[PDB]
């Protein structure tokens, strides 16, 4: 009988993967010691503890990262940016919005 | 019965009266609140389309 439990915490026991190169400023889906999830990556000018790995918004959406091979902070944004409005005149009239 | 009271002066007032005209006019995208730009959700969201 085996027990997980998976924390805030430096990981011990990990599955066998191979890391890549790292991009930023770039909408790019990454995978952080099992966390996947689809963002911006840059870099990031908070502070951590000496242990955590992940930060948290307001409403429990995982927004900073540690990368476990730098031991750097990431900050993650998401991809789509704001509202766009497009104006346009009536289709049978012009087709230029 | 035979007893009236007429005033002999008089003020000029200058009063306030405060009433809102309009709110903030809000707009919200489905998608980014529900789904957040992940592509899994988004395939299971067009059947609440
Ligand atoms: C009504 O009241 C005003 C004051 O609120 C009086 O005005 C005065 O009038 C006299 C002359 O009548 C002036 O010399 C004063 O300067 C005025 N002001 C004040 C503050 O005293 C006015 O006379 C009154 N009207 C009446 C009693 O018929
Ligand atoms: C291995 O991990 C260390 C410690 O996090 C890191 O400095 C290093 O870049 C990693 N990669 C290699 C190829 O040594």
């Amino acid at each position: 009988v085996l027990s997980f439990e998976l924390l805030n915490a430096p990981a011990t026991v990990c599955g066998p993967k191979l890391s890549t190169s790292l991009v930023k400023n770039q909408c790019v889906n990454f995978n952080f010691n099992g966390f996947k999830g689809t963002g911006v990556l840059t870099d990031s000018s908070k502070t951590f503890q000496s242990f955590q790995q992940f930060g948290r918004d307001a409403s429990d959406f995982t927004d900073s990262v540690r990368d476990p091979q730098t031991l750097r902070i990431l900050d993650i944004s998401p991809c789509s940016f704001g509202g766009v409005s497009v104006i346009t005149p009536g289709t049978n009239t012009s087709s230029a919005v | 019965n035979n007893s009236i009271a007429i005033p002999t002066n008089f003020s000029i007032s200058v009063t306030t009266e405060v009433m809102p005209v309009s709110m903030a006019k809000t707009s919200v995208d489905c998608t980014m609140y529900i789904c957040g730009d992940s592509l899994e959700c988004s395939n299971l969201l067009l059947q609440y389309g």
